[PDB]
């Protein structure tokens, strides 16, 4: 069994911090009873353009703040 | 010096004179000749601060200390 | 002396299941075949599996190690890990008694 535990030793030594955090979360989930799956990072940058010029070009993933008129009046 | 205090003991109080003599010469390890420390009964976390300041010159010192304590496990060590 | 040459209950061995914190180096340790229930980790009270209430009723074969700490956390885990490492002799395993002031939380007990 020396070869198997050596394999596990190198694998656990080569594992990163992201794997450590993921395994901690999954261990907590399986201890409380929730399924480990579903836990399956955000390479995104966002900012707010207040009143851009009327010539501004629209990009995907954009969200426009609106003042929508009163539906009741 | 207070870990195992034998007040009625000549040797334990001559160690005080030895420690004073060492401290006169600017020695940082003045506590070293106390019997509890020499026998391994007591340590202070101030050695960890000394280790941290040593790592400014000896970057390998923290890793060596952790390897001796088994805190970090590199295969083949 | 030979001259040096210039050239050349049974316990399982494995890593602890629940590492208590991120960065804890995984060490191959002597482990119980099945995790001990939280009741069996207590010297004070008796349980379904054991009615012993002090260390003499346990009848340890090796001399004990007593840790007098205030609270049990990751520090006590880092204390226990070297004493149960796989290269330490199993025949010379010293029972560890944590003399705590506060009742240990479930995280430390699950870790140990
Ligand atoms: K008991
Ligand atoms: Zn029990």
């Amino acid at each position: 069994a020396a070869e198997w535990i050596s394999q596990q030793r190198l694998s656990l030594y080569r594992r990163s911090e992201r794997q450590e955090l993921s395994e901690l979360v999954k261990n907590r989930m399986k201890h409380l009873g929730l399924p480990t799956t579903g836990y399956d990072h955000q390479n995104t940058l966002s900012y707010v353009l207040i009143n851009p010029p009327p010539d501004t070009r629209l990009e995907p993933s954009d969200i426009v703040y609106l003042i929508r008129s009163d539906p009741l009046a | 010096r207070f870990m195992q205090f034998r007040a009625k003991d000549s040797y334990s109080l001559a160690l005080s004179k030895l420690e004073k003599r060492e401290r006169e010469n600017g020695s940082n390890l003045a506590f070293m000749f106390r019997l509890p420390f020499a026998a391994g009964r007591v340590f202070s976390i101030s050695m960890l601060d000394t280790l941290l300041y040593q790592s400014f010159v000896k970057d390998y010192m923290i890793t060596i200390t952790r390897l001796l304590l088994g805190l970090d496990t590199t295969p083949g060590s | 002396i030979a001259p040096v040459l210039e050239l050349a209950v049974e316990y399982v061995k494995g890593y602890p299941p629940n590492s208590p914190y991120i960065g804890s180096s995984p060490t191959l340790c002597h482990l119980l075949p099945v995790k001990a229930p939280f009741c069996c980790l207590r010297l004070d009270k008796g349980c379904k599996h054991n009615s012993y209430e002090d260390a003499k009723a346990y009848g340890f074969k090796n001399k004990l190690i007593i840790v007098s700490a205030e609270t049990a956390g990751n520090g006590l885990y880092n204390f226990i890990v070297p004493l149960r490492a796989y290269y330490r002799s199993r025949k010379e395993l010293n029972p560890i008694v944590l003399l705590l002031d506060n009742k240990p939380d479930h995280h430390f007990l699950e870790a140990i």
